[PDB]
RNA sequence: GUGGCCUAUCGAUCCUUUAGUCCCUCGGAAUUUGAGGCUAGAGGUGCCAGAAAAGUUACCACAGGGAUAACUGGCUUGUG
RNA sequence: GCCCUGAAAAUGGAUGGCGCUCAAGCGUGUUACCUAUACUCUACCGUCAGGGUUGAUAUGAUGCCCUGACGAGUAGGCAGG
RNA sequence: AAAUAUGUAAGAAGUCCUUGUUACUUAAUUGAACGUGGACAUUUGAAUGAAGAGCUUUUAGUGGGCCAUUUUUGGUAAGCAGAACUGGCGAUGCGGGAUGAACCGAACGUAGAGUUAAGGUGCCGGAAUACACGCUCAUCAGACACCACAAAAGGUGUUAG
RNA sequence: GGAAUACUGCCAGCUGGGACUGAGGACUGCGACGUAAGUCAAGGAUGCUGGCAUAAUGGUUAUAUGCCGCCCGUCUUGAAACACGGACCAAGGAGUCUAACGUCUAUGCGAGUGUUUGGGUGUAAAACCCAUACGCGUAAUGAAAGUGAACGUAGGUUGGGGCCUCGCAAGAGGUGCACAAUCGACCGAUCCUGAUGUCUUCGGAUGGAUUUGAGUAAGAGCAUAGCUGUUGGGACCCGAAAG
RNA sequence: GAAAUUGUUGAAAGGGAAGGGCAUUUGAUCAGACA
């Protein structure tokens, strides 16, 4: 018959990384997670406990809960034709903090700087980021730099 | 009730865009161009013609 | 593919629409070439299209522009108020292209009058077809489906 | 009326709304309750839980006038007296013209405190009170008598 | 006599005629399986900030 | 061919007109129709939606709520709109003295409000005082407190109440809603 | 045979109920039989009350 | 540290039985037995969301099925 | 590359047929031309949507009118007749 | 260690300055969570689009499917059996493939005019017995995708290398 | 060294021939040409002219010619099928009624609602009138004994149509019903704490608990009618082998 | 005194079915306006 197991098809997904095995270093225990927080999850095989199905390896979420060696995460997962919520206490050893919007809040930062910046004199700051554009006109000097003509080449084995 | 094509129709066509009249009438279709006398480097016709 | 498509309000055969070329429109043109022929306008072709196909979009409902007050009493807060004046925003991409490019109705077209110039269009232009980039070719395209 | 029924729309289209594949045939599933616990047992799990089993203990020969006991709160026990006679006994709040009150006779059993009644004092007979019901009638200046 | 056993043809599609729909976030979201530590606790720090702003 | 992005010739959804024949329903219609196009008071687009409501979207207002309504700071001296029936209520033994319009009054409703001072008038009535609803302040009534509500969304852990026509100790309390017969919902 | 979500219903008409069908269409004629009863018993009784 | 390093090692209603609470009821009023309830387990359904179940018909019957076998024909050609 | 040998099935027979040999065959290139219920413009029918109009002295405010878009269909649903 | 698919983020429910509550937490007014007050408006935080968005009740039919491209399992193979994504037929006419449920083109209210798609223009049959450079002669030539089959091995046939 | 031409593109350059269409029905708009008056191809056709006024146009019908068209109904992935029913015509011929109900809608009254078991009355199975009860609703929760819904403007917070103030407007502030989310309070059940007092075992005040309920928190229901859906009934119509 | 079906008379068509759709010719027949 078929097999269906908590941990099926996961022969790979949770082995460690080459020549990684072993305890886990120190830093994964003193990062620090409140509420809110946006972390990843990515299990490790090492640590039985606490450990996350294999659906939710590669997902991202938001912390709901703190506890003594664990937190609560919230994940929204699609069934059906609908999405429901799902909530999961995982152990620090198979959590990250994610740098999808650590990268966001510096731009925030940046975008107050340069809106004071100018208040006093400039306007129009154009706090938007844009797509990459076509490129402006040039000019390309041959000084030192005679185009080399190239032809096709004819077919050989060198085998 | 109608809808009148521009550029085959010449009172609509004056209706919009009242800079039609100066345009046709100094033919600016037909603009000549101010003649130059630049002429291309030796590099340039070398590399042009080269095998 | 389809979804893009109608994200381009390109819904039916021979509809066209202006697009502004960036890193984000460009990805969407790779997506559905096989099914569409684009290039480079000139400005006699962007006259001709708005001054014989225009029409705007005013209060969700097709509208011909036959008269420049219309045109200023829906995009006079950009400053634009003349039928020129839509069409300098267009050939010039300016600040407000996406306020008048969206008013403009997506173009009606016909087929070419003098035909499509191969056998088999379903090709790329390269190969002898007729989707893909055409760059300046659009021209001579256009004009004969206007 | 058969007039706007929609056996009349359905004349002259062979199935009359059953269908062509599954037809409209005697019992198919059985008849009545059957099958409760074997194939239609996801309808009962849902919106019937609670429904094969037995919880509490028999009563033999139950009757219920012995538990006839209806209620009346106080946020209306001022409507057991008559309108016209409801605002000078408001408005003269006092001992010794204080309306006197028989639940009984009007049909109820036991009083419940819920609302709020005015400052007046009452006399109110009852078979039955609550510990809050007594309380706030007492606070307004009010007596409870119980009767039988 | 044997028939299909399983397949997922035109089940995507069916999903797409009203649903792919994302979930309706709210602002004060439940507290269903919050630490009970923290919010007994909780419960008495709201009780203490609603006294003093009623009777500021 | 149109690769058509929403379904074609689909209706608005909403009522245009009273599924009533009241003949005075209608006339009143007509007068709020007329408003509503030639006064641009968001007053009387609200009014004229509200004639097209069913029974059920038209839940009675009481007298009691009408009473709190009017403790708000400032509200004391505004007219009452309610689209739909006020009825009386004992449980209050005090009624301020405020004008109420409504398109019905029950006898004791009608009897309260009056003996207090106020006055009951209709939605004509209200529109010849004020034609752009000045000071004016609409009251409905709550909807989710109808019986047939309790059963809305019926289904494990969700609380709602079952279809049922007897209640007791032998209806649907065994097996499926206590731990010692089987499991709890 | 259950289906959808509605209450259950107890209809005891398993018997051969059909044949024991009583409708009363006598309901006015038999208030005009009791009617004329009593006037022809006060008749026959005097002025007895 | 709330069993076995992790991924399998198992079971409703009715009934019986045990533990707990010594609590509620036996409806004219009480005492004591007995019985019936409340909470938590056990006795088992392996067809494992769980009817209590041996054959034969070459004497045969009915409703159906080309959703399905015993001839040709069609596709295939291992085998010949 | 093209052609030929290798190349044997049972009623009479099918590049669709006739027939075609610097083709009316094969590979490739350039133009003109033919025609779908598709595309473009116009009229008419219906559907949906957004709007205008109660002021008597003339009849339908469920009336009249302006504007835009749309139209395949078994099982099945609803609406007007 | 790809390609194609796949999770999250791109602001007002946001950021910052000051300081209120608690029985939780800290050696500790330490922290945590939730708040009072002040400052920052829609180039307010990428692109494109949006016959409006959100929400509720109720009920019909259906629960035998099949085909094509690509991925793919069993089998010598099958117009065989079984899966994956998408598009179709079933439920669908119309132009093309002579003919055909599925291929190509294109989806349908009633009409007029114009222009095309796929496919075609010796005759049947509407449209060049058009133009241009070559190749081929078969006593079983050849002739257009899905498609209605042909191989290994050979020829001083003829052509080019 | 000076031109020409080809190719490609542009013109708000000019002009000839052909086909289809004429929707609308006082005026209103935007423009053009004009010193002016006015005119115009400028928000949809007018002017002139001929023949005939009837089977001439046209309709209907039969036939002829060009191209096209397989037999309907049914089950089915697939029917013109070498799958089944059907020689022909007339008349008859299949989702009905009832008891109890879900959703929705209309109507009356409304914290109530239901006259018709029955009585009164009558122009007599109609219409009209009426007492007392009873049904449902207005209180829930426990197996049961039993107990029984306001700390507070019937709570706080976020979002809310409408209204109010100021403002030309844009906006700002105030108030915020319905409804949505959330934190609390109240009533019953369960598990704990056990005050004043005692038939010394009764009494259960007070304060708690990741527990629980088809609850409270200024009521909404009752009755009649209709389409649709459900169950029992012959139950859409016709049909067994049996007992 | 209907239909299936049949006789007589009149008209029309018919080279291995008949019947149908679009368009027009021919024959027969017919309404409308002559303001
Ligand atoms: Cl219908
Ligand atoms: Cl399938
Ligand atoms: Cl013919
Ligand atoms: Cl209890
Ligand atoms: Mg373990
Ligand atoms: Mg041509
Ligand atoms: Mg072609
Ligand atoms: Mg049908
Ligand atoms: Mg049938
Ligand atoms: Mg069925
Ligand atoms: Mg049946
Ligand atoms: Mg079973
Ligand atoms: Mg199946
Ligand atoms: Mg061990
Ligand atoms: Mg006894
Ligand atoms: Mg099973
Ligand atoms: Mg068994
Ligand atoms: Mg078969
Ligand atoms: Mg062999
Ligand atoms: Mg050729
Ligand atoms: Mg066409
Ligand atoms: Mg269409
Ligand atoms: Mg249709
Ligand atoms: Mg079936
Ligand atoms: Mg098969
Ligand atoms: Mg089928
Ligand atoms: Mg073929
Ligand atoms: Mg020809
Ligand atoms: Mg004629
Ligand atoms: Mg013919
Ligand atoms: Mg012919
Ligand atoms: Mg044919
Ligand atoms: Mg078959
Ligand atoms: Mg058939
Ligand atoms: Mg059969
Ligand atoms: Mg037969
Ligand atoms: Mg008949
Ligand atoms: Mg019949
Ligand atoms: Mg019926
Ligand atoms: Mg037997
Ligand atoms: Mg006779
Ligand atoms: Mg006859």
């Amino acid at each position: 018959g078929k097999s269906h197991g908590y941990r099926s098809r996961t022969r790979y997904m949770f082995q460690r990384d080459f020549r990684k095995h072993g305890a886990v270093h120190l830093s994964t225990y003193l990062k620090v997670y409140k509420v809110g927080d946006i972390v990843d999850i990515k299990a490790n095989g090492s640590i039985q406990k606490g450990m996350p199905h294999k659906f939710y390896q590669g997902k991202t979420g938001v912390v709901y809960n703190v506890t003594k060696s664990s937190v609560g995460v919230i994940i929204n997962k699609m069934v059906g034709n609908r999405y429901l919520e799902k909530r999961l206490n995982l152990r620090v050893e198979h959590i990250k903090h994610s740098k999808c919007r650590q990268e966001f809040l510096e731009r925030v930062k940046a975008n107050a700087a340069k809106r004071a910046e100018a208040k006093a004199q400039g306007v129009a700051v154009q706090l938007k980021r844009q797509p990459a554009q076509p490129r402006e006109s040039r000019i390309v000097s041959t000084e030192g730099n005679v185009p080399q003509t190239l032809a096709p080449v004819p077919y050989e084995t060198f085998i | 009730v109608l809808k009148k094509n521009p550029l085959k129709n010449k009172q609509v066509l004056l209706r919009l865009n009242p800079y039609a009249k100066v345009f046709a009438a100094e033919k600016l279709g037909s603009k000549k161009a101010e003649k130059t006398g630049t002429k291309p480097a030796a590099v340039f016709t070398e590399t042009l013609k080269h095998d | 593919p389809r979804k893009v498509l109608q994200l381009l309000r390109l819904t039916r055969i021979n509809s066209g629409t202006f697009v502004k070329v960036t890193k984000a429109t460009l990805e969407l043109l790779k997506l559905i070439e096989p099914y569409v022929a684009y290039g480079y306008p000139s400005y006699s072709t962007i006259r001709q299209l708005v001054y014989k196909r225009g029409f705007g979009k005013i209060n969700k409902q097709r509208v011909p522009l036959s008269d420049n007050a219309i045109i200023e009493a829906n995009l006079g807060k950009y400053g634009i108020l003349s039928i020129d004046d839509l069409i300098h925003e267009i050939i010039t991409v300016g600040p407000h292209f996406k306020q008048a490019n969206n008013f403009l109705w997506p173009f009606k077209l016909s087929n070419p009058s003098g035909g499509w110039g191969v056998p088999r269009k379903f090709k790329h232009f390269i190969q002898g077809g007729s989707f893909g980039n055409r760059e300046e070719f659009i021209n001579k395209l256009v004009k004969s489906m206007n | 009326p058969s007039r706007f029924t929609k056996t009349r729309k359905h004349r002259g289209h062979v199935s009359a709304g059953k269908g062509r594949i599954g037809k409209h045939r005697k019992h198919p599933g059985g008849r009545g309750m059957a099958g409760g616990q074997h194939h239609h047992r996801i309808n009962m799990d849902k919106y019937h839980p609670g429904y094969f089993g037995k919880v509490g203990m028999r009563y033999f020969h139950k009757q219920q006038a012995h538990f006839w006991k209806p209620v009346l709160n106080l946020d209306k026990l001022w409507t057991l007296i008559p309108e016209d006679k409801r605002d000078q006994y408001l408005k003269s709040a006092s001992k010794e013209t204080a309306p006197v009150i028989d639940t009984l006779a009007a049909g109820y059993g036991k009083i419940l405190g819920k609302g709020r009644i005015p400052n007046v004092p009452v006399i109110v007979k009852a078979r039955f009170v609550s510990k809050l019901a007594e309380e706030k009638i007492r606070a307004a200046g009010g007596v409870v008598e119980l009767i039988a | 006599a044997k028939s299909k056993n399983h397949t997922a043809h035109n089940q995507t599609r069916k999903a797409h005629r009203n649903g792919i729909k994302k979930p309706k976030t709210y602002k004060y979201p439940s507290l269903k399986g919050v630490d009970p530590k923290f919010r007994r606790n909780h419960k008495h720090a709201l009780h203490g900030t609603a006294k003093a702003l009623a009777a500021a | 061919g149109i690769d058509h992005t929403s379904k074609q010739h689909k209706r608005s959804g909403h009522r245009t007109a009273p599924k009533s024949d009241n003949v005075y329903l209608k006339l009143l219609v007509k007068l709020y129709t007329f408003l509503a196009r030639r006064t641009d008071a968001p007053f009387n687009k609200v009014v004229l939606k509200a004639l097209f409501l069913s029974k059920i979207n038209r839940p009675p207002v009481s007298v009691s709520r009408i009473a709190r309504a009017l403790k708000q700071e400032g509200a004391a001296n505004k007219t009452v709109v309610v689209v739909g029936t006020v009825t009386d209520d004992a449980r209050i033994f005090e009624f301020p003295k405020t004008t109420v319009a409504a398109l019905r009054f029950t006898a004791g409703a009608r009897a309260k409000i009056v003996k207090a001072g106020g006055e009951c008038i209709t939605l004509d009535q209200l529109a010849v005082r004020a034609p752009k609803g000045q000071n004016t302040l609409i009251l409905r009534g709550p909807r989710n407190s109808r019986e047939a509500v309790r059963h809305f969304g019926m289904g494990p852990h969700k609380g709602k109440a079952p279809r049922i026509l007897s209640t007791g100790r032998k209806f649907e309390r065994a097996r499926g809603r206590r731990r010692s017969k089987g499991f709890k919902v | 045979a259950i289906s959808k979500n509605l209450p259950i219903l107890k209809n005891h008409f398993r018997k051969h109920w059909q044949e024991r069908v009583k409708v009363h269409f006598d309901q006015a004629g038999k208030k005009v039989s009791r009617r004329n009863a009593r006037a022809t018993r006060a008749a026959k009784i005097a002025p007895r009350p």
